[PDB]
Parts: structure tokens; C-alpha cells; sequence
RNA sequence: GACAAUGGUAGGAGAGCGUUCUAAGGGCGUUGAAGCAUGAUCGUAAGGACAUGUGGAGCGCUUAGAAGUGAGAAUGCCGGUG
RNA sequence: UAACUUGGGAGUCAGAACAUGGGUGAUAAGGUCCGUGUUCGAAAGGGAAACAGCCCAGACCACCAGCUAAGGUCCCAAAAU
RNA sequence: ACCGAUAGUGAACAGUACCGUGAGGGAAAGGUGAAAAGCACCCCGGAAGGGGAGUGAAAUAGAACCUGAAACCGUGUGCUUACAAGUAGUCAGAGCCCGUUAAUGGGUGAUGGCGUGCCUUUUGUAGAAUGAACCGGCGAGUUACGAUUUGAUGCAAGGUU
């Protein structure tokens, strides 16, 4: 057990960035931002903790599908009473909140875990092109497609 | 000021001035040993070995030819009366690198 | 200093003893009389009348001033069980335990 | 002669009760449930010590594919172009230069870079 | 009908913990004596 | 020799077996026999011939 | 110094660890034996020492011999405790 | 690099799936009965989501060293958006 | 080269307590100290119990009296825990406390990876197949006489009672 570095707090650096969703398809956008939340992008990756940073995503209504996917493509949910399945499409979701449109796809490609549910949570999605974080100071960041 | 070497069959990374834990070498306490194979050193300038810098050994001097922690190694076959119960400890040789070459 | 007094072998059980002996403890002994006298527990009086002995030995074995003087420690250890029967039906019996215990308060000045 | 079995079998299970130290609730008090798991911990600490050496490789491979993104090169390219250049540094010392000394790794992404 | 496995020690202790008691409620005697019960008659002990 | 450091001639002794005895001699719990049938029981096996 | 081999149930073969007792030799003990408790010690394994507390009179080592010689399970027996 | 003879000591006589050649059955059965091979039994490790019998492959013990097999390289999850 | 109080007589203190209409069956229960010098006297308390004092080498040797394990019950505390899905650990790993048979130390454990108990029977069991509430003690290839094969030793056309 030689020598290999471990990151930790008082050591990690998080930032802040902006993406926006304009004619981009759904899961080739959600691959991509998964992996920056997760941090598998700094040189200083360690499994144990939370290295990786906040993202936000600006435009959201634009998101495409392609194919027939917005009439097909629906989603279920059982509410644990008898005969309690409901469902929407995922046209019905792009035109009535489609901020949960696009972070139910982010965050079903993170893992299930203690530290998977917390680095979840910076993630944030706005219909049209405002958000409130202008404190934080975010940079925009294209999508190495 | 900053050097990879290659002992045993693994790799080291050395800066002159620390304690390193080898696998055993076969010299005496207090002796100075000196290491051959050099792949890399950085620093100020740079070279880089392919795959060695052809010169540039690294000097060392010894303390302490000592052996590992016991570790106990079991293992069982679950319905089947077999099992086994053996130890291990592991040697290993100090040093302390002093001097860098190029 | 510290006094001390125990009272060993009472017949009462030390789940019993326990409920009663958690509401004394860490306060001073003029509280811990008047609360003795004013639960209606069947413990009440008997450790009323430890506290009593302890009191009694700080003043006469040590000098102590009794008028501030706090509760350290309060306890119950168990004593030897004396065992029962009884008779249930269809020529069956069964056990019963009568318990005991070992109650123990000393008391301090919280000086050296 | 009688020979009774007085004082060999505590010692024996003591230093199984004693090899239990914090192990939660009834595992570290009574014999028969803590030797059960004494044997299993012995099974696991085998098999860990060789998943031992893959997840630190793991770890190593995924610090090099982050650094040599920031130069556009895939760790595939990268690690193709470093053997064919003659250099036979580790996965391990290949992390630690990238993390401490950004300018020496940049340099040796150029040796490969160009033996393509 | 019948308990299926032992319960340990610390579930058995998890359940007792409302299994309390409450201090009384403890005024005074004003005239002569010491404390009595709340809303009742310092008769023994107390002239209130 | 001496009452103190005699020693017997050498491959005179061996020591018996003990049968029955835990896992790791090798004859611990069925104790050589094998599992069941008439020749696992104590006294049985048949007559010879 | 090289070369080779080393998963394993019924089961066969070989080497060994410990317990009680006996003979001989040589030793320890009220300046504290055996047992009990704790510890970050040694040995490839069964296991062996040291120190410290309790305890208040017997006990190891070497070689050989002899056995009521090693328990986690038998809706096992007996006692204590839940 | 085995084989054979003589002698001492055993356990085994409930077998299973897969592929293939056939009977029986209904060109039905995780069926049943024979032949030929592998594996399990008595075999951990990787893959097949999980999964004794399927594909790769046979664990003396350390190591924070490297090359590969079957299967794989968008995120979960290592490697080519 | 027999046992040492679950042993050895059923019985170290009994064919008694006890069970049965009766023939009859049948236990459990040893140890203060060298000496009783077996706690005068004071205090709390109705007493029982206890604190002092005193005897004694020792009273955590006070008659329930040598030593006093484990299960089990409690009181204090250093580190941790109220968004979390579990064969309870193991490998990695910060932060906080401490300081050893002094050595690449000890305690706790935010978070991450991996992971369906033990024996027996079975083609095959995490198995919704069996058994075990926990701790402790006891509890199962022996001996005699013959046979046959190995090894050792002595003598040898002889050997042996
Ligand atoms: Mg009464
Ligand atoms: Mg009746
Ligand atoms: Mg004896
Ligand atoms: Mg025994
Ligand atoms: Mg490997
Ligand atoms: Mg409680
Ligand atoms: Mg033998
Ligand atoms: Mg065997
Ligand atoms: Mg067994
Ligand atoms: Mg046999
Ligand atoms: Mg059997
Ligand atoms: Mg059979
Ligand atoms: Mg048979
Ligand atoms: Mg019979
Ligand atoms: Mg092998
Ligand atoms: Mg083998
Ligand atoms: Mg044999
Ligand atoms: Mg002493
Ligand atoms: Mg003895
Ligand atoms: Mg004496
Ligand atoms: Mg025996
Ligand atoms: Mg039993
Ligand atoms: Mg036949
Ligand atoms: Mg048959
Ligand atoms: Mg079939
Ligand atoms: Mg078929
Ligand atoms: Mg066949
Ligand atoms: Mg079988
Ligand atoms: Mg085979
Ligand atoms: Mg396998
Ligand atoms: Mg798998
Ligand atoms: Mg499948
Ligand atoms: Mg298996
Ligand atoms: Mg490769
Ligand atoms: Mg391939
Ligand atoms: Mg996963
Ligand atoms: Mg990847
Ligand atoms: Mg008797
Ligand atoms: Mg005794
Ligand atoms: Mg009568
Ligand atoms: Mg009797
Ligand atoms: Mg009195
Ligand atoms: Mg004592
Ligand atoms: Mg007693
Ligand atoms: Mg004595
Ligand atoms: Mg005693
Ligand atoms: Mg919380
Ligand atoms: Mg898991
Ligand atoms: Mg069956
Ligand atoms: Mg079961
Ligand atoms: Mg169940
Ligand atoms: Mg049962
Ligand atoms: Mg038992
Ligand atoms: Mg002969
Ligand atoms: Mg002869």
C-alpha cells in the first residue's frame, strides 16, 4: 500500500457550468452530464467521495426524440394501492414540466446509492433560457459530442 | 528531485530524502546499495527513458532487514469437512534514498 | 468525602425498584426527600429510608454539612431469587420467581 | 487414569471470543455464533486480497482516461502510441506523474503523440 | 400465536423506552412544613 | 545407557491410531466406515464365507 | 545450483501439538505455586512464553513409558440463566 | 512415461444436466431406457442480469507490478459516442 | 503407573425427604481461620440490613464464610447515530481520541466495492427439508483370548518352553 493519492475534503475544488438543451436528443445529452456530476472528468477521481460539480441546464424545452417517441415512450408509476398504474407519454411531459422530463433521465443513470443520491442534487433544470444562479458564476460548457 | 525506479517487479517513485519498503534485497544493515534501471526523472529537466535513461542510478543506504505483520489465511468448504489454517509473514528491507543521478 | 448505605436482600424486584430510583439520582438530598414522599410507588418508602442511613452516616462518621449535599449514585443489583410454584390445570404446574435486590445511594459534597 | 477435561477447552474458545472484538451485539459474547463468524471472515479476507488488486487498477486506468482528455487523446490511443514509442512505465506511476507534475506529463503525451 | 425468533437486547430496550415515570407535582407549605402534593391539604407535615 | 536418556532401536514404535477424533485426522466422523448399510452399525458386517 | 510439483468428498499413507499419571535426572516456590483476568508477543498449524493485578501452597523442564487422552450439534443428561 | 505380478488396507452398487446416435412415448415432458464424449458429484475464479451440470479456465503463500482467454468498450460499470 | 464431590458405592452430609392402594421406584446436599480470638461500643432504622470502630497476616476471610470463570442484570463514560432497505462482516478509507511485550502502533468509523448462516442428509439445499433458546460440566472403536500380515531384536538347521 505505497502510494497513491486520496482525495478528501479541504482538498477538492467544485465549479459551476451551464449547459443548454437546444437540439440536442435526450440521452445523448443525459450520458454526457452524468459523468461531470459524478466528477469522472478531474484527474483527482476517488470512488469514496464527492469530487464533481453542479451543473445546470437552461433551455429544457427543446429537447428532440427521434422517431415516434413522443406519442409512444410512456411512463408508468404504481402508487402501491390495488390496481393504482398511471402513466404519461413523453410528448404529454415535454409540454407540462419538462424539467422532470429531463432529470428523471439524469438521475437514472446514476447509482443508487448514499453518495449517489447527494451527488444528484446538483443538478438543476429551467424551462427557458433564465436561471436565478448568476451568484454562483457558471461558464458554459459544449458538449464534446 | 524526482525519479521512478524498477526493484522487485514493481515500481517506486522516489524523491532524495525518503524511506522506502522493498522486497528483499541481499545486503547488510548499514551497507549502501545502489539502483540501476531508472525510467523517468523530472524535476527541472526531464528525461525520459525508453526504456531506461542509460546512466542515472539512484543510491541508497540500508536499515533494518525486517519481516511483515502475520496475516492468517483460512478457507473452508461449506458442507464439507475440509479446511485448511496457515500464516505468513512477509520480509522486506528498508532504506533511505540520499543521492539522485541523470 | 462520599458515605454510602446499602440495604440488601429486599423483596422486591429489580425491575420494580429501578422506576423509582431514576428520579432521584443527580439531585441534591432535599429534593430527593420530597420526591420520595410523593410517589406512590410501593419502592417509595423503602428507599426513602436508605437515603435516610446515608444522610445519617455523612453527618456523625464523616462531619459533613448536610445541608448541600447531592446524590452521586443510585443503584439496584440483583439478589438470590427464591423459587415458587404454581398449579395451573390438567395436573400441570409452573415456576414463579420471587426476586430481590441489593439497593445501593451514596452521597457527596462534590468537594475534595 | 481419569483425565478430565479441566482448563484446555476456555482457552481454547477464549482466543475465538477474544478474535471478535467489535463485532455487533450477541457475535462477540457467545462461542458458538462468533467462531461461525470468525470462519467467514477468514473466507472473505482471501477473496479480498485478490479483488484488492483490481480495484486499484481500475482506479488507475480511470485517472489516466481523465488527464489524457484534456490533451484529446483516448486512454486507448494514449497507452497505444506509449508502448510503440518503447516507454514501459506502470498504470500506477503513470497516475501519480499526472496528479503531481502536470508540466512532465504533457511532455511524455508527446512522445506518443508522434510515434503514431 | 407464538414468538418465532428470540428478541435481543436491544430491541427489548428500544421498546422500554416510554416505559417512564413523572415527577409529582410539588408545592409548598407556606405556613409550617414541608412540601405536599399540588391542589391537596398540608395536613401531616404541613399546616397548608 | 542411563534411566534418564534410553531410546528405544529405531522403527521399533509407532503410535496407534485414534479414530473419531475431529476433522483434520482424516477418520473423523464416519471413522472409516462409509455411510450406512449393514456395515456401518456396530457389530454388523457378516460371517465369513 | 538448476528443473519439476503442490483444488479436492468416501477413503489409504506419513509427520506432529496438547492433557492426566509413573521412573530417572536436574530445577522453581510465603522475596508468593497452581488456577483466574488483561495485554499492541513468538511459532507454518494444533499451540508456546513474558509482564502486571487477584490468589494464598504446591508445580514445571529433559528423556522414555502408560492411557477413563481433546466436543458445536445425538427432539442428548444435569444445573444455572434469559 | 508408464505398464505388469505378489501381498496389506479400503470406500462404491439412489447418480444428474448438456451435445450427439437410437428405442419407447404423441418426430410431448426438466419424461424413461441403452451407446459415445464433457462438466457437476468431489472445483473455487471470470462471463451468461441473478442461476450445481452452459462458454473460458484447474486457487502452495505475500505484492497499491505486467500479457492475455471467453465476453466486451454511451451512463449505471473498466475499456472506441 | 485405582476415583477425588456431575467422579468414586444409589449413599463422604440415605435405602432417608418424596412418589405409589400395593409389590416397588428412588434423590439433592463437602471446604471460615493457625487459633473462635465468631465483630465490645457509637450512629440510621419498628426490625432486617448497614456505616464506623475493634480482632486478625488478610474481614471485596463475617458463617449463603477457600479460590470465584461464562451466560445474564446494571452504573459511569472516549468515538458515533433520527433520507435510511440490511447473513452484520470483509477490503479500501477521512475526521476525532489515546500512547504499546515500541512496531512500517491502539480505539471508533463519515463514505465506497464485494457478499443468501452452521451441521446432517442428498442428483441437487440460502433453502419454505432435519436439529440446536444461551452458558457451563458429563457424553461414542476399548479390553481378554486366538489367527494372519508388516517392522524391530536374538539365535540359526535349529528355535522355544
Ligand atoms: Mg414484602
Ligand atoms: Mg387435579
Ligand atoms: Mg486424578
Ligand atoms: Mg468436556
Ligand atoms: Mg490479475
Ligand atoms: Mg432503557
Ligand atoms: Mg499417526
Ligand atoms: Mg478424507
Ligand atoms: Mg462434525
Ligand atoms: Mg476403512
Ligand atoms: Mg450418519
Ligand atoms: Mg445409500
Ligand atoms: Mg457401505
Ligand atoms: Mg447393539
Ligand atoms: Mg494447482
Ligand atoms: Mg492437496
Ligand atoms: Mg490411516
Ligand atoms: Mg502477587
Ligand atoms: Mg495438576
Ligand atoms: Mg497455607
Ligand atoms: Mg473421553
Ligand atoms: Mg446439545
Ligand atoms: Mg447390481
Ligand atoms: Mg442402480
Ligand atoms: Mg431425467
Ligand atoms: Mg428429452
Ligand atoms: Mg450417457
Ligand atoms: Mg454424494
Ligand atoms: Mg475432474
Ligand atoms: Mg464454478
Ligand atoms: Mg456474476
Ligand atoms: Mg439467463
Ligand atoms: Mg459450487
Ligand atoms: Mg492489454
Ligand atoms: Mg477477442
Ligand atoms: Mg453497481
Ligand atoms: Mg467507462
Ligand atoms: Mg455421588
Ligand atoms: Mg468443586
Ligand atoms: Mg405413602
Ligand atoms: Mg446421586
Ligand atoms: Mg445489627
Ligand atoms: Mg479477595
Ligand atoms: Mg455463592
Ligand atoms: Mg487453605
Ligand atoms: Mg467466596
Ligand atoms: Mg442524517
Ligand atoms: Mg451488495
Ligand atoms: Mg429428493
Ligand atoms: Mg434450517
Ligand atoms: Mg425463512
Ligand atoms: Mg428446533
Ligand atoms: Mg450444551
Ligand atoms: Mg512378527
Ligand atoms: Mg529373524
Amino acid at each position: 500500500m505505497r502510494q497513491t493519492f486520496m482525495a478528501n475534503e479541504s482538498n477538492i475544488e467544485r465549479k459551476w457550468y451551464v449547459i443548454d438543451a437546444e437540439g440536442q436528443t435526450l440521452g445523448r445529452l443525459s450520458s454526457e452530464v452524468a459523468s461531470i456530476l459524478r466528477g469522472k472528468n478531474k484527474v483527482t477521481y476517488t470512488p469514496h467521495v464527492d469530487t464533481g460539480d453542479y451543473v445546470i441546464v437552461i433551455n429544457a424545452s427543446k429537447i428532440e426524440f427521434t422517431g415516434n417517441k413522443e406519442t409512444d415512450k410512456v411512463y408508468y408509476r404504481h402508487s402501491n394501492h390495488p390496481g393504482g398504474i398511471k402513466s404519461i407519454t413523453a410528448g404529454e411531459l415535454r409540454r407540462t414540466n419538462p424539467e422532470r422530463l429531463i432529470e428523471n433521465s439524469i438521475k437514472g443513470m446514476l447509482p443508487s446509492t448514499r453518495l449517489g443520491e447527494k451527488q444528484g442534487k446538483k443538478l438543476f433544470v429551467y424551462g427557458g433560457a433564465e436561471h436565478p444562479h448568476a451568484a454562483q458564476q457558471p461558464e458554459n460548457y459544449e458538449l464534446r459530442g | 528531485m524526482f525519479a521512478i525506479i524498477e526493484t522487485g517487479g514493481k515500481q517506486i517513485k522516489v524523491e532524495e530524502g525518503q524511506e522506502i519498503f522493498v522486497e528483499k534485497l541481499d545486503v547488510n544493515e548499514g551497507d549502501t546499495f545502489t539502483f540501476d534501471k531508472v525510467l523517468f526523472v523530472g524535476g527541472d529537466s526531464v528525461k525520459v527513458g525508453a526504456p531506461t535513461v542509460e546512466g542515472a542510478t539512484v543510491t541508497a543506504t540500508v536499515n533494518k532487514q525486517g519481516r511483515g505483520k502475520k496475516i492468517t489465511v483460512f478457507t473452508y468448504k461449506r458442507r464439507k469437512n475440509s479446511k485448511r489454517k496457515k500464516g505468513h509473514r512477509q520480509p522486506y528491507t528498508k532504506l533511505t534514498i540520499d543521492k539522485i543521478n541523470a | 468525602m462520599e458515605a454510602k448505605a446499602v440495604a440488601r436482600t429486599i423483596r422486591i424486584a429489580p425491575r420494580k425498584v429501578r422506576l423509582v430510583l431514576d428520579l432521584i439520582r443527580g439531585k441534591n438530598a432535599a429534593e430527593a426527600i420530597a420526591i420520595l414522599k410523593l410517589t406512590n410507588k410501593a419502592s417509595s418508602p423503602v428507599i426513602e429510608k436508605v437515603l435516610m442511613s446515608a444522610l445519617a452516616n455523612a453527618e456523625h462518621n464523616y462531619d459533613m454539612n448536610t445541608d448541600e449535599l447531592v446524590v452521586k449514585e443510585a443503584y439496584a443489583n440483583e439478589g438470590p431469587t427464591l423459587k415458587r410454584f404454581r398449579p395451573r390445570a390438567q395436573g400441570r404446574a409452573s415456576a414463579i420467581n420471587k426476586r430481590t435486590s441489593h439497593i445501593t445511594i451514596v452521597v457527596s459534597d462534590g468537594k475534595e | 487414569p481419569r483425565v478430565k477435561g479441566g482448563t484446555v477447552t476456555r482457552a481454547r474458545r477464549k482466543k475465538t471470543i477474544k478474535l471478535a472484538k467489535g463485532y455487533f451485539g450477541s457475535k462477540h459474547t457467545l462461542y458458538k455464533v462468533a467462531k461461525q463468524q470468525v470462519m467467514k471472515s477468514g473466507q472473505y479476507a482471501f477473496r479480498d486480497r485478490r479483488q484488492r488488486k483490481r480495484d486499484f487498477r481500475k482506479l488507475w486506468i480511470t485517472r489516466i482516461n481523465a488527464a489524457a482528455r484534456q490533451h484529446e487523446m483516448s486512454y486507448s490511443r494514449l497507452m497505444n502510441g506509449l508502448k510503440k514509442a518503447g516507454i514501459d512505465i506502470n498504470r500506477k506511476m503513470l497516475s501519480e506523474i499526472a496528479i503531481s507534475d502536470e508540466k512532465a506529463f504533457a511532455q511524455l503525451v508527446t512522445k506518443a503523440k508522434d510515434a503514431l | 400465536a407464538v414468538p418465532k425468533r428470540r428478541t435481543s437486547k436491544t430491541r427489548k430496550n428500544k421498546r422500554r423506552t416510554h416505559f417512564k415515570i413523572s415527577v409529582p407535582g410539588m408545592t409548598e407549605c407556606p405556613n409550617c412544613g414541608e412540601y405536599k402534593l399540588s391542589h391537596r391539604v398540608c395536613k401531616n407535615c404541613g399546616s397548608y | 545407557m542411563k534411566l534418564h536418556e534410553l531410546k528405544p532401536a529405531e522403527g521399533s514404535r509407532k503410535e496407534r491410531n485414534r479414530v473419531g477424533r475431529g476433522v483434520a485426522t482424516g477418520n473423523g466422523k464416519t471413522s472409516g466406515r462409509g455411510h450406512k448399510g449393514q456395515k456401518a452399525r456396530s457389530g454388523g458386517g457378516v460371517r465369513p464365507g
